[PDB]
């Protein structure tokens, strides 16, 4: 399709704990989405905020239609299950690293189905639990999905990080290794 | 053993090309799409054998045809020109840096506006050959990346940008 | 936002009559839909019409007429010939954006009979065995006639009711009044009659 | 306004 | 139906939509004002947008075919009439069902039944006009939820009948006076001077039930149906 932009609205339902999701992105980056939990809209960016103004009730009203069609989908499809996708992970650096110059580490989730995953960041072999910040499950062309996760840290030649990505397809939690 | 899990998800898509509005609503079941709706057709369509009873019965109501006949002027078409300033002029300052890490790499970071173009140049001759340049990055943030590699001989990284109204080089 | 208005609040015709109820509906959704609902006495909200918005070639299509007049941002309910049934509350509703309904305010229809021969009289009803009440009744008095509540407590009047006996073709007013005092006598319990009143005994 | 639009998805046929 | 509570019980209101019906809407209308939107089901799930009143108020609908709104902490403000409307799909037309009336009481005590007593017509108005009008007065009952019928030989009849719309009070001034209800059926002068002919003015009360409590003497104003009769005389 001809398109010089294009601005899509994501919304998906299942089963496991992503129970539902709803966000609008405007080439393949989104913009905003509805926290379904909270019932507000949440602002990607803050400039966003400030200039527009996204309806909560649009995205709950959405999400509730979708849930009607996946009971219908379920028993019209025989219970039919998708086979899992294994993810692709990689991670590089926001900025060129430079030691002692604060950066952000990015690592990035794709390819994968269902949006069900658990992934947890790695610091010299301990979890980190602050400095952490997690995209919302966006959506791809082959309907698959790709996630974001960041980390912000001071680059040093003794620390290490690892990207710790489980997923169903997965035979085995797959750890990518990133230093200095 | 994949525990139960069953998903249901859609897409409603705004294409926008000389001032003309397309919309398209996907209906999708575990990655199959069953069911959309074209504004080039004007009616709904089954994708496959899963689909075609509702699409039958959307294609009987009018009120829901003409709901979503008057999506690309209501939606599509208002949310463009809404969103305009903060999403098609959202322009980035590019921050360029050389290092050596024998191969040169020029690594171009917080770009939004994602065409962008990289040109190595060796005492003012620019050189095509050991170039071999990443893919563009996204980094999830409405910010870009990419890195072009140069095969290079010891003994200037210039970059075009939209948000740039004189090229950047760095020595 | 979207709001439905409908400013009267009452209308008194009598029977073959025309009648229309008006609204104004207020939406800034680009595509809605129009209700009337009927609700009769002591009745659920009984369903009338439903004109979506690009549907705009008016009709009458039979006694009930509407015409949506999308520059007035209007949508008005027409009786042809008014009945006695039709008498009841009716209200308008406005969807679209909003999948539930916008009812507007309440406009009451009461199709007052047409007594051609009126026979005004105050008769007393036999006191039950089981009751001390001694009643009276004010019937077959003409549409033009009202009632008065009562200026004693222990006497007890009601307002005015139509009979339609549908065998025979005739319609009446009628209004009861009852106490338990020997005061109480049949005549002169009311106080706004006509002269030509057959008070009896 | 200052908001942006949004639409129904349609239930399937149950 | 109608339901009758006092101030504090929990409460809890069913509504059973047609059939293939997949969206379900409450509504609840006072003084006879412009229905107020509640909560909209669309099959398990509530796409509502959120007329609830209070957190004392919440719905259910666990299969898409019958949904209840309870309301814990019942308040007076709470008492009015419930209405339920059913979609086939989401935006065809909605169809109201009957509803329950709720209301809300300080104390359960200023409940009464009716009493009903009918009255034969006048000799006067059968020799005049020939037509003869039955009056019965269904009296101190309070709530004002009562359901006067008229029952001809067995079978109900509609025709001839006038049904008062609103009772009176007893004591005007008292807002929990006992109502009261005035019907008429008026017949053929032959219909009602035919002996074989019975007529029966029922009276069906809505008030208290087995699980509310009852602590005074007198008989528990349960939901009765209080009648009077009377037979036809010849001439
Ligand atoms: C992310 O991590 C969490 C926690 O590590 C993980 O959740 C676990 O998932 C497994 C399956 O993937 C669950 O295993 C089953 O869970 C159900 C529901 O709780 C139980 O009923 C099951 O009982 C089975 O196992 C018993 C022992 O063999 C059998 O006796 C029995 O018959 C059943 O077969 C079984 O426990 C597990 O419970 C959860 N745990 C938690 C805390 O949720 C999740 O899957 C991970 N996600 C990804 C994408 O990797
Ligand atoms: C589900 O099973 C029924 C009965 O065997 C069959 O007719 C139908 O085609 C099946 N549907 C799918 C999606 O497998
Ligand atoms: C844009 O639309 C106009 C009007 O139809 C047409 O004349 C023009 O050629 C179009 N341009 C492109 C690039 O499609």
């Amino acid at each position: 399709i001809k398109a010089d932009h294009v601005s899509t609205y994501a919304a998906f339902v299942q089963t496991h704990r992503p129970t539902g999701e709803f966000m609008f992105e405007f080439d393949e980056d989104e913009m905003f989405y509805v926290d379904l939990d909270k019932k507000e809209t949440v602002w990607h960016l803050e400039e966003f905020g400030q200039a527009f103004s996204f309806e909560a009730q649009g995205g709950l009203a959405n999400i509730a239609i979708l849930n009607n069609n996946l009971n219908t989908l379920i028993q019209r499809s025989n219970h039919t299950q998708a086979t899992n996708d294994p993810p692709e992970v990689t991670v590089f650096p926001k900025e060129p690293v430079e030691l002692g110059q604060p950066n952000t580490l990015i690592c990035h989730i794709d390819k994968f189905f269902p949006p069900v995953l658990n992934v947890t960041w790695l610091c010299n072999g301990e979890l980190v639990t602050e400095g952490v910040a997690e995209s919302l499950f966006l959506p791809r062309t082959d309907y698959s999905f790709h996630k974001f996760h960041y980390l912000t840290f001071v680059p040093s030649a003794e620390d290490f990080y690892d990207c710790r990505v489980e997923h169903w397809g997965l035979d085995q939690p797959l750890l990518k290794h990133w230093e200095a | 053993a994949t525990p139960e899990n069953y998903l249901f998800q859609g897409r409603q898509e705004c294409y926008a090309f000389n001032g003309t509005q397309r919309f398209l609503e996907r209906y999708i079941y575990n990655r199959e799409e069953f069911a959309r709706f074209d504004s080039d057709v004007g009616e709904f369509r089954a994708v496959t054998e899963l689909g075609r009873p509702a699409a039958e019965y959307w294609n009987s109501q009018k009120d829901i045809l003409e709901e979503k006949r008057a999506v690309p002027d209501r939606m599509c078409r208002h949310n463009y020109e809404l969103g305009g300033p903060m999403t098609l002029q959202r322009r980035v300052q590019p921050r360029v840096n050389v290092s050596p890490s024998n191969l040169l790499v020029c690594h171009v970071t917080d770009f939004y506006p994602g065409s962008i173009q990289v040109r190595w140049f060796l005492n003012g001759q620019e050189e095509t050959a050991g170039v071999v340049s990443t893919n563009l990055i996204r980094n999830g943030d409405w910010t870009f990346q990419i890195l072009v590699m140069l095969e290079m001989t010891p003994q200037t990284c210039q970059v075009e940008h939209t948000s740039l109204d004189s090229p950047v080089t760095v020595e | 936002a979207q709001k439905v208005t409908q400013a009267q609040t009452e209308i008194s015709v009598v029977e073959k009559e025309d009648v229309t109820l008006d609204c104004v509906y207020e939406t800034r959704d680009t595509t809605y839909y129009l209700f009337w609902y009927k609700q009769p006495p002591s009745g659920e909200l009984v369903f009338l019409i439903r004109r979506n918005s690009f549907d705009e070639q008016n009709e009458i299509s039979g006694r009930y007429s509407w015409n949506f007049q999308k520059s007035t941002s209007s949508f008005n309910f027409t009786i042809t010939a008014s009945q006695v049934v039709d008498s009841a509350v009716y209200f308008c509703a406005l969807s679209g954006s909003a999948r539930q309904l916008t009812f507007g305010s309440g406009t009451q229809l009461t199709v007052l009979p047409d007594i051609q021969n009126p026979d005004p009289a105050v008769y007393q009803l036999r006191d039950s065995k089981s009751s001390d009440k001694s009643v009276c009744l004010f019937t077959d008095f003409d549409s033009q006639t009202n009632v008065s509540q009562s200026k004693d407590s222990d006497v007890y009047i009601t307002d005015k009711c139509v009979l339609d006996m549908r065998s025979m073709d005739f319609k009446s007013n009628s209004a009861v009044a009852w106490s338990n005092k020997s005061d109480f006598a049949c005549a002169n319990a009311f106080n706004n009659s006509i002269i030509p009143e057959d008070t009896f005994f | 306004a200052t908001g942006l639009a949004w639409e129904w998805w349609r239930t399937v046929y149950e | 139906s109608n339901k009758v509570t006092e101030k504090g019980k929990y409460v809890e209101l069913r509504c059973d939509p047609i059939s293939g019906h997949t969206a379900l809407y409450w509504y609840r209308q006072s003084l006879g004002q412009g229905p107020e939107f509640l909560i909209y089901f669309q099959g398990t799930g509530a796409a509502d947008d959120s007329g609830l009143p209070n957190d004392r108020f919440f719905a259910v609908r666990p299969e898409g075919s019958v949904s209840t709104l309870k309301i814990q902490r019942t308040e007076r403000g709470d008492s009015a009439v419930y209405l339920c409307a059913s979609s086939h799909r989401e935006g065809e037309t909605q169809y109201f069902g009957p509803g329950t009336r709720l209301l809300v009481l300080e104390d359960l005590n200023k409940v009464f039944p009716p009493e009903v007593a009918v009255f034969e017509p006048s000799e006067a108005e059968i020799s005049h006009t020939q037509k003869a009008t039955l009056v019965c007065l269904a009296t101190g009952f309070f709530p004002d939820h009562v359901e006067l019928s008229w029952w001809v030989n067995g079978k109900e009849v509609h025709s001839g009948v006038c049904t008062d719309p609103q009772p009176l009070k007893e004591q005007p001034a008292l807002n929990d006076s006992r109502y009261a209800l005035s019907s008429r059926l008026r017949v053929s002068a032959t219909f009602w001077q035919n002996p074989r002919n019975h007529f029966r003015c029922q009276v069906q009360f809505y008030g208290l039930s087995e699980n509310d409590e009852w602590t005074q003497d007198r008989a528990k104003p349960v939901t009765q149906i209080v009648s009077a009769e009377a037979w036809g005389r010849a001439d």
